[PDB]
């Protein structure tokens, strides 16, 4: 007559989450942990409560020399970071050059 | 519920006190019991686990046991600091969830009675001008922590606008309460005397104000 | 030694949702179950459910199934409880507590400090404050009327007078508003000399009132 | 936000992100990956 | 898997085992049911918890790109800057993707090892007081009530207590 | 090796087993011969194929040196450029050599694991219907013709079918 | 550990075993004592020796920081230089810390594997001439004097020599 039994076994569930290993791909597992953030909010925000200086159509040169199209920036409050467009239209209105400009922009990166 | 405990137990310093916990087959019957101690306004503390096991930080005067579908917590040598609420708990295999008893309040006997100090403030002039009137009755320094409050209009009992707080424990381990009487400035003028009556263990403390 | 630190008190209107956090500091709790247990005023402990985030388990009490969501962020060592469709039956202190191991059977040995959630349809309203006018010693105070929600802070003489001060717990009226009284006991000789002012601060309405209390 | 990138801000406790390399603030670490998932549980077969 | 247990000699997992990663199912006169092995479960959780932390801690100081600007006659240093920043971002992308694939391989084999070792823990307590069925189960040659089953699950099974009952039964069977 | 089979309890490999990496040799009244275990062989091939691909894929974006020139008064940036390019070439040389030694260690143990698990797959089907000889072989207590051998190799061996014949033979032997 | 032997079925180590990492303890009419398994010990030492060398050899060419100076209007290249040097020092710090944690995990499991394989080497020589006790020990069904014990320890145990003595004893026991 059949005897009492004990069996050894392990957890299963209805998970369809998958992970990859070196020898195998798309291995279905009971539980896994995503560690990569892929989302953002698409906006430029205050950084820990401090608003950035957003130069809009002005360059740093336009701001600091005071291109008169840059009057939004005649005095600017404390900022957390500065945002500049790739090719601001309000820059050196009277044409010319600004000596050691990139070095100045580097200094600005710590002010 | 699911687990059932006496609402109250008491003892004197050094006495042995026990607190029972009745369950069913689906919990205490087939699962381990944990006990928790809780002082008012603070989180519970684990006192016993697995029926009879004691965390290293818990005094050895605390012990637990389990028989059948029942459990018991024993406190040998009661100390004053043991006055607290006690909860039993177990997993329940029918509810598939953790369950708790309703709690037992342990009182350590022997603390001296203290009669209530009363202060009664009449409506302020400012408030009358705002067309309201409030009688403020402040009760303090009583023990045990349970009073009842009667308000007297002249000598008649008021049956309206009385709002009284629950008793609360003061820093000095005695209790405080407060009761508020709300009247129209006309009702405040309409009578010659108002009185707050605080009865504490049979004896009644009185104060009175006149408009 | 791990401590569990919960988020602060919440005041919610009926039908809303509340999400309370429990941060494990001084070490992780990710390898343990954490439960959420609530305690309604004057009532006993009641299990809501729990989570054991590496193990991969989330469990719920049948009586809250569907209304509560429990979750965890293993990277910030934080567990959360969100309770939806709030009514006054949910006014309670909510605790998080860690079990002795990865599951919910073991005794809960580390507890958070608790988070009070108060559910009410009352609207935020700053207090109206009235003086309570006064031998050896005298009693004078301030009546702090018809405010919502808790709390109010009361000081005397801009914090300079602390002795003999007794601020009583508020009464909650049937209107849904609170009122409290603060009374100070002082020498009656010191009455036609020292001035007595109570300062009442009610942050939620940004109310700040001083009130002079004269004989 | 506590973490800003030129494309948008990040609110996350993930150790890594793939939004843009040039960030400021308290940010996850940038990688080029489209997917990073750690196993915790067991193989789960049909 | 490397250890031959999960989807190996034990054909599949149990949807019914919810309170542990590894555990037991028993059947005797008193009835049948699941029970977790909480010790091996907790050990494995602790290991995976540490693994996750280790991975994140070691990546805690990695390369942070910084905007730098250059004019039209600094193209060489502009290009060096770009290659340098890209170079580190590729190194760190590789380190993260590779570490995750390597550790994932090890985590799934770790579970298989844990199941195998649990099976052997039971096998070496029972010895010839039970028959190995070949599918992760043992059939006892003696009656094994709930307290006896619990002694197997907690590593206190008392072989001498049952050895004569089992010998009689083994002999009955072997005698035919 | 870690799993104790290859050059372990199985003393050596078979030059005669050409159509699988792991497999069987049988002998019965009908004759003797080799047969591959095609399932474990294919699984292992698939794993090694993926391994090779993984290694190459993860190295697909690594550092590319670019010629840059500097004049005689740009020696500092010339030196920074050289260190930067050399620095990445050393990182990537390390990553490749190390990955190959680590994965080679794992591949040879993977084969050992596969042989061990094949042996156990047979052992747990046969149970006490055969004697373990200790050298990778089993001696049956019942006659096992070619269809029976094939049932062992394909995991469908029917223990109950042969258990009485084996019991009689085990008893004959044990009775002396 | 992954292989279930060290602090597994073998409850603890032996302070008395000083001349090997793995070995045996025997007891017979002649007395009792420890003896190293020198072959498995030496193999493991050789492996760990190579491991240490491999780790150091692969780190032999790693990044060397060099002082470079810049004036007050070369802040951009000064910053690029700092990031570049720091960047490599972080890569190499990661490579060293991670390699050490990974290899440490593998070394402790390697020892566990070696103990398990030693136990199985004895188990598969003895077969049913001895009883497995479940704790790392075997109890012989035949007398096993010092030369016989040495044949077990050196892999030359002669099963046929003792099989009849063991059968008689196994039958005495099984007959009760
Ligand atoms: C998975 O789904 C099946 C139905 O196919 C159900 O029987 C089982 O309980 C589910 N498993 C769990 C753990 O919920
Ligand atoms: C893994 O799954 C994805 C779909 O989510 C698929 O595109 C990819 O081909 C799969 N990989 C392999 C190798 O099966
Ligand atoms: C193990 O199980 C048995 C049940 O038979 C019990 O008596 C014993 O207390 C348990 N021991 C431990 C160490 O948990
Ligand atoms: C396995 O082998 C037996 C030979 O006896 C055969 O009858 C059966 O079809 C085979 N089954 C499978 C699943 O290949
Ligand atoms: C192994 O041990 C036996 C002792 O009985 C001895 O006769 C023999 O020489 C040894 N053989 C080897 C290969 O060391």
């Amino acid at each position: 007559d059949p005897g009492d039994q004990i069996c050894i076994g392990y957890h299963a569930n209805n998970s369809t989450e998958q992970v990859d290993t070196i020898m195998e791909k798309n291995v279905t597992v009971t539980h896994a942990q995503d560690i990569l953030e892929k989302k953002h909010n698409g906006k430029l925000c205050d950084l820990d409560g401090v608003k950035p200086l957003i130069l809009r159509d002005c360059s740093v040169a336009g701001w600091l020399l005071g291109n008169p199209m840059c009057d939004e920036f005649i005095n600017v409050p404390e900022w957390s970071y500065i945002v500049e467009k790739a090719n601001p239209v309000n820059d050196l209105c009277y044409p010319g050059d600004f000596n050691d400009y990139e070095e100045l922009k580097h200094l600005l990166s710590r002010i | 519920s699911a687990l059932t405990q006496p609402p109250a137990v008491s003892g004197t310093p050094g006495q042995r006190v026990t607190i029972s916990c009745s369950g069913s087959d689906s919990n205490i019957g087939r699962r381990s019991v944990n006990w928790y101690q809780q002082f008012p306004g603070t989180a519970p503390k684990l006192l016993i686990y697995s029926n009879d096991q004691r965390p290293s930080v818990v005094p050895d005067r605390f012990s637990g046991s389990k028989s059948g579908t029942s459990a018991s917590l024993a406190i040998s040598g009661l100390q004053s600091e043991d006055e607290a609420e006690y909860y039993c708990a177990a997993w329940d295999d029918s509810l598939k969830g953790a369950v708790f008893g309703g709690g037992t309040q342990l009182t350590v006997l022997g603390q001296p009675k203290a009669a209530p100090s009363v202060t009664l403030f009449p409506p302020s002039s400012e408030e009358l001008q705002a067309n309201k009137a409030t009688l403020v009755c402040l009760i303090s320094d009583f023990y045990p922590g349970a009073v009842t409050v009667a308000w007297k209009a002249d000598s008649s009992p008021v049956k309206a606008g009385v709002e009284t707080t629950t008793p609360s424990k003061q820093s000095n381990n005695k209790y405080a309460a407060s009761s508020y009487l709300s009247l129209t400035p006309e009702q405040w003028k309409s009578h010659r005397s108002y009185s707050c009556q605080v009865t504490h263990e049979g004896s009644t403390v009185e104060k009175t104000v006149a408009p | 030694q791990v401590q569990l630190v919960q988020s602060g008190a919440e005041v919610k209107k009926p039908g809303s949702s509340v999400k309370v956090s429990c941060k494990s500091s001084g070490g992780t709790s990710n390898n343990y179950a954490i439960s959420w247990v609530r305690q309604a005023p004057g009532q006993g402990l009641d299990w809501m459910g729990g989570i054991s985030p590496i193990f991969g388990s989330t469990a719920y009490a049948q009586k809250f199934q569907g209304r509560v969501t429990i979750s965890a962020d293993i990277f910030s060592n934080t567990a959360y409880m969100e309770l939806n469709s709030l009514t006054s039956e949910d006014t309670a202190v909510y605790f998080c507590a860690r079990h002795g191991n990865y599951y919910y059977y073991s005794g809960m040995d580390v507890w958070g400090q608790g988070t009070t959630v108060t559910v009410s349809s009352a609207s935020t309203k700053g207090p109206s404050v009235f003086p309570l006018a006064p031998g050896g010693t005298a009693a004078l105070g301030c009546l702090v009327k018809d405010y919502f929600p808790e709390p109010v802070t009361v000081s005397w003489n801009s914090g300079a007078l602390t002795s003999g001060v007794h601020t009583f717990p508020a009464v909650l009226q049937s209107s849904g508003l609170y009122s409290l009284s603060s009374v100070v006991t002082v020498p009656s000789s010191s009455l036609g000399t020292q001035t007595y002012i109570c300062n009442v601060n009610h942050k939620p309405s940004n109310t700040k009132v001083d009130k002079r209390v004269e004989p | 936000t506590k973490c800003q990138t030129p494309m948008g801000a990040i609110n996350s406790s993930m150790p890594f992100h793939n939004i843009h390399p040039l960030t400021i603030g308290e940010c996850p670490k940038y990688v080029k990956s489209n997917r990073l998932v750690l196993a915790t549980g067991l193989r789960n077969s049909p | 898997g490397l250890f031959g247990a999960i989807a190996g000699f034990i054909e599949g997992g149990w949807q019914g085992m919810v309170d542990g990663w590894y555990g037991y199912h028993h059947s005797n006169e008193q009835g049948s049911g699941y029970a977790a092995d909480k010790e091996s479960t907790q050990k494995a959780i602790d290991g995976v918890t540490n693994k996750v932390n280790s991975i994140i801690d070691k990546m805690n100081t990695q390369f942070e790109a910084v905007g730098r600007e250059f004019n039209n006659l600094e193209r060489r240093i502009e290009n060096l800057n770009k290659k340098m920043e890209d170079g580190f971002l590729d190194v760190w992308t590789y380190n993260a993707e590779l570490l995750v694939l390597m550790e994932n391989e090890r985590t799934l084999d770790f579970h298989d090892s844990n199941v195998k070792n649990l099976y052997d823990k039971v096998r070496l307590q029972l010895r010839d007081n039970a028959k190995e069925l070949g599918n992760g189960c043992f059939e006892f040659y003696h009656k094994c009530d709930n307290e006896c089953m619990e002694s197997v699950r907690n590593g206190t099974y008392d072989y001498p207590q049952y050895s004569e009952e089992a010998r009689l039964k083994r002999e009955e069977i072997s005698s035919g």
